[PDB]
């Protein structure tokens, strides 16, 4: 049949302290048994396996298979035992090519290996393992017995010495054509030139039969597939790309499994697809689940999944890469914490588009997300072009420089610019640096108790006001936080407020804008109304004025 | 030389570190630089039955523009502990921080001459990638002693020995303690005659074929960070109060820090602008702490079983605190660094405060590192010029811990 490659082979072990695998075969009917005999007969006589006695003490099981219609017979092996003793290789591929990332070519091949695991000879002091048997009729007489000299299916070892074997067989030919380009993924290679047709059509033979002297063989010019090539869920065009046809379904009801879905294709779609959203479909699966199940859309669901249909109505398309000159990647706000993104080299023609729509943490606000959102998009560029692109974002210059020389992390955007594509990231408020004269000076507290969950959130004021609230099913951290919100509805525009809570303090002095907490959320609303606020903080139990008598009112049946 | 067999720990395996992307600028110059190694035989490629990975990187060498190759070996230094730390540990000096000056050498290459136990290679692997995944990316293990593992120079002390008894012996006041890739070499003399034993030293190297701070390092300029407070004319309930939190945070540090008469003068509900003159028994109280907290900490030492931590502060104006300690608030050095961007900055810092931990204890720390893992994980490498990498871990440490230090 096929040939098998001359190539030095990769030694390959077992883990150590562990022998080989020694499975017990289970008899099979004889319409398998023939099955069986019939493929191996045929495989010994094209060199993928050979008799061996048993003197060979491994064994693996084995099995046929015949779908229902249909006639051609397959072998399978089981190999999870040997994968089990089987050593750690190298991981096959860091990741996968991402189309906007290709230079685009004048003229381009598909080139798939034929039979690639089947060309590659396995290490002789290894092949012992592979033995298996097909067994006699009824298990009396003992069965024929076999080991590969290839690599097998399904064996762990397989994907990563081919690779590594077709890595070797290529490095002269690429040595001597550095202008050719060829990417390598599991059985394919993908090539690619800027010769002329005339002098690509050579090239290519040259390395087919660079190829086949090596044992691999590949499909010649009347088999080879076409533009546009269908890859991995995209389209490759002579000068463009897309994702493969997305189908929307429409549907009377909507299960988890439908939903689950569709969140997924339009996850896919969001590459280049610009604005798609996710975060309402997202919504309805965060609950006990039931694939089967069917969830009613919300309204907000509804409206997502509208918009996202017009945005797929008609379909779009990426550019490829060109290296002369620089990405520029564009971030805007779509609010609820959703950003989307376009990276372009000349404007407005996107290699691609994507999103950014995460939380990070509980607490924070749309300079923390811009930044993090830029920092995502940067590794994603050195990863597919290996430079970093110029950002024009929605922020200006002035926002910027307070937030970070102010801020207590370090942070820190590389070179960008600001662009006037409403709305603006803003901060909503800032707290006061001084202290305010002629402002109410609130001392606050919050008190939980541990086994009940009452709680009391109070002030006491320099102008001799006071309150103190009950709270049921509370902890520390809520009645602290009660304890400011009250100050801050009681009080007028402008106002002094002292805490003993540096869980407070901190949350509210990152400035943040959005909570996952509710009475953050109304702590906020708050904190914009007002004019100024001052903020400090005083440790506690330490009998600090003010500090102390707002202890003793919050303390009052709820801790000693 | 015979090689010197390396057993790593019972238990533990090798490296399988992730390779952190890569920009062109950067694999190319490591294309580049491993072609000649290739050649030079100090490393050659290996086959996918490799399972172990270290990441690799590109830096430029302290104010230069020549590219140096930087593997991260952390993990690797980690699960050789026994190796160089018991089995052949290289012993710090307590003179060294004492010097009026001391000179830092690179002598990575003295390591290139000497084999790599063939069965101890394979720990070595690392990974030259490729752009948008390409190609599968180039794989490599180390046949000599490779720079950035602690074992290394571990192997190498007995040559270090002979290449150096001779200055030793001429120069007996001078200290020479070789950490990772770089000789530490301090003297008391004046600063021009120093300079004339550092190229005196460089000439004994150069016949074994060897060719955020100044030129040389001053240790004994080294002194603490007082928690300083402030002084006034005029004092309010909100300055009180803040100096009452400053004060009582410092008091887990230092003991006998006191505020009871501080307090007292709060007493009621007062508004925080109003003034409040001081008494003669507070004011003799703050004297009192003042006094305490010039001086060092009573009871605070170096446990060579221990790791050392860091933890670091933005101060604004490109201003940045740090303290080192073992057990929290045991500090055993507090410090300030000072003047670009927060990233720039703040590599600059913890290689400074690296190397002098080194000085000090012969050890890096960990750092606590006040940043967002990933801003750190892509930029640090743009400033990078140390031939060593501490531990970091990553933290959002406010808030008034900011305000206690400056
Ligand atoms: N199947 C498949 C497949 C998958 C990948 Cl990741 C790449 C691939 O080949 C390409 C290579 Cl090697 C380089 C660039 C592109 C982008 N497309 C072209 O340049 C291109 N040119 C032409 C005719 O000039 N058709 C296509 Cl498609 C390529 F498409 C083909």
């Amino acid at each position: 049949n096929s040939p098998i490659s001359p190539i030095e082979t990769v030694p390959v072990k077992l883990k150590p302290g562990m022998d080989g695998p020694k499975v017990k075969q289970w008899p099979l009917t004889e319409e398998k048994i023939k099955a069986l005999v019939e493929i191996c007969t045929e495989m010994e006589k094209e060199g993928k396996i050979s008799k061996i006695g048993p003197e060979n003490p491994y064994n693996t099981p084995v099995f046929a298979i015949k779908k229902k219609d249909s006639t051609k017979w397959r072998k399978l092996v089981d190999f999870r035992e040997l994968n089990k003793r089987t050593q750690d290789f190298w991981e096959v591929q860091l990741g996968i090519p991402h189309p906007a990332g290709l230079k685009k070519k004048k003229s381009v091949t598909v080139l798939d290996v034929g039979d690639a695991y089947f060309s590659v000879p396995l290490d002789e002091d290894f092949r012992k393992y592979t033995a298996f048997t097909i067994p006699s009729i009824n298990n009396e007489t003992p069965g024929i017995r076999y080991q590969y000299n290839v690599l097998p299916q399904g064996w762990k070892g397989s994907p990563a010495i081919f690779q590594s074997s077709m890595t070797k067989i290529l490095e002269p030919f690429r040595k001597q054509n550095p202008d050719i380009v060829i990417y390598q993924y599991m059985d394919d290679l993908y090539v690619g030139s800027d010769l002329e047709i005339g002098q690509h059509r050579t090239k290519i033979e040259e390395l087919r039969q660079h190829l086949l002297r090596w044992g691999l063989t590949t499909p010649d010019k009347k088999h080879q597939k076409e533009p546009p090539f269908l890859w991995m869920g995209y389209e490759l065009h002579p000068d463009k790309w897309t994702v493969q046809p997305i189908v929307l379904p429409e549907k009377d009801s909507w299960t988890v499994n439908d939903i689950q879905k569709l969140v997924g294709k339009l996850n896919w779609a969001s590459q280049i697809y610009p604005g798609i959203k996710v975060r309402q479909l997202c919504k309805l699966l965060r609950g006990t689940k039931a694939l089967t199940e069917v969830i009613p859309l919300t309204e907000e669901a509804e409206l997502e999944l509208a918009e996202n249909r017009e945005i797929l109505k008609e379909p779009v398309h990426g550019v490829y890469y060109d290296p002369s000159k620089d990405l520029i990647a564009e971030i805007q706000k779509q609010g609820q914490g959703q950003w989307t993104y376009q990276i372009y080299q000349e404007p407005f023609k996107n290699l691609k588009t994507g999103k950014y729509a995460r939380m990070r943490g509980a607490h924070t606000n749309d300079v923390k997300q811009l930044t993090e959102a830029v920092q995502k998009i940067t590794t994603e560029s050195i990863v597919i072009w290996g430079k970093t692109p110029k950002f024009k974002l929605p922020i200006q210059k002035e926002t910027w420089e307070t937030w970070w020389t102010e801020y207590w992390q370090a942070t820190w955007i590389p070179e960008w610019e600001f662009v006037n594509t409403p709305p603006l990231v803003k901060l909503w408020y800032q707290l006061e640096k001084e202290p305010i004269v002629g402002a109410e000076t609130f001392y606050v507290d919050g008190a939980a108790n541990r086994e009940t969950k009452l709680g009391k959130a109070g002030y006491v004021t320099n102008r001799g006001r006071q309150k103190v609230v009950t709270l049921t099913d509370t902890t520390n951290q809520k009645t602290e936080l009660q304890a400011i919100y009250l100050a801050l509805q009681d009080s007028g525009l402008e106002v002094n407020i002292v805490t003993d809570s540096q869980y407070a303090l901190g949350i509210i002095q990152a400035q943040p804008d959005q909570s996952e907490s509710e009475l953050v959320n109304q702590i906020i609303e708050q904190l914009i109304k007002k004019e100024k606020v001052y903020l400090a903080w005083v440790p506690a139990h330490k009998g600090i004025g003010g500090n102390e008598q707002v202890d003793k009112l919050v303390s009052a049946g709820i801790r000693k | 030389i015979e090689t010197v067999p390396v057993k790593l720990k019972p238990g533990m395996d090798g490296p399988k570190v992730k390779q952190w992307p890569l920009t062109e600028e950067k694999i190319k110059a490591l294309v580049e630089i491993c072609t000649e190694m290739e050649k030079e035989g100090k490393i050659s490629k290996i086959g996918p039955e490799n399972p172990y990975n270290t990441p690799v990187f590109a830096i430029k060498k302290k104010d230069s523009t020549k590219w140096r190759k930087l593997v991260d070996f952390r993990e690797l230094n980690k699960r050789t502990q026994d190796f160089w730390e018991v089995q052949l540990g290289i012993p710090h000096p307590a003179g060294l921080k004492k010097k009026k000056s001391v000179t830092v050498l690179d002598v990575g290459d003295a390591y290139f001459s000497v084999p790599l136990d063939e069965d101890f290679r394979k720990y070595t692997a690392f990974t030259i990638p490729s752009i948008n995944n390409e190609t599968p990316g180039i794989r490599y293990q180390y046949n000599v002693l490779p720079q950035g593992w602690k074992g290394s120079p571990a192997i190498f002390q007995s040559s270090m020995t002979k290449i150096l008894e001779p200055f030793r012996k001429q120069n007996p006041d001078i200290v020479i303690y070789q950490y990772m890739d770089d000789l530490y070499v301090g003297s008391d003399l004046e600063i021009g005659q120093h300079r004339t034993k550092i190229e005196e030293l460089r000439q004994h190297l150069l016949r074994w074929g060897l060719t955020w701070m100044g030129y040389e390092l001053h240790p004994d300029k080294w002194t603490v960070q007082p928690i300083v407070l402030p002084e006034k004319d005029s004092w309010t309930v909100n300055d009180i109060q803040k100096l009452v939190g400053k004060l009582n945070w410092a008091s887990q540090i230092y003991p006998g820090i006191k505020v009871r008469q501080l307090c007292k003068l709060l007493r009621g509900t007062k508004a925080l602008t109003e003034v409040i003159p001081l008494t003669e028994e507070a004011e003799l109280e703050l004297a009192e702490n003042r006094e305490i907290l010039k001086e060092p900490v009573h009871g605070v030492y170096y446990d060579p079983s221990k790791d050392l931590i860091a933890e670091i502060q933005k101060q604004g104006q490109g201003q940045w605190t740090y303290q080192i300690y073992q057990e929290p608030f045991k500090n055993l050095k507090t410090g300030k660094y000072a003047r670009t961007n927060d990233v720039k900055q703040l590599t600059e810092a913890v290689q400074k405060i690296t190397t002098e931990s080194i000085v000090i204890w012969g050890k890096t720390p960990k750092f606590k590192l006040p940043i967002q893992k990933e801003t750190w994980e892509t930029w640090w490498t743009e400033y990078w010029q140390a031939t060593w990498i501490p531990e970091w871990e990553f933290v959002n440490t406010p808030p008034l811990v900011k305000l206690w230090y400056q």
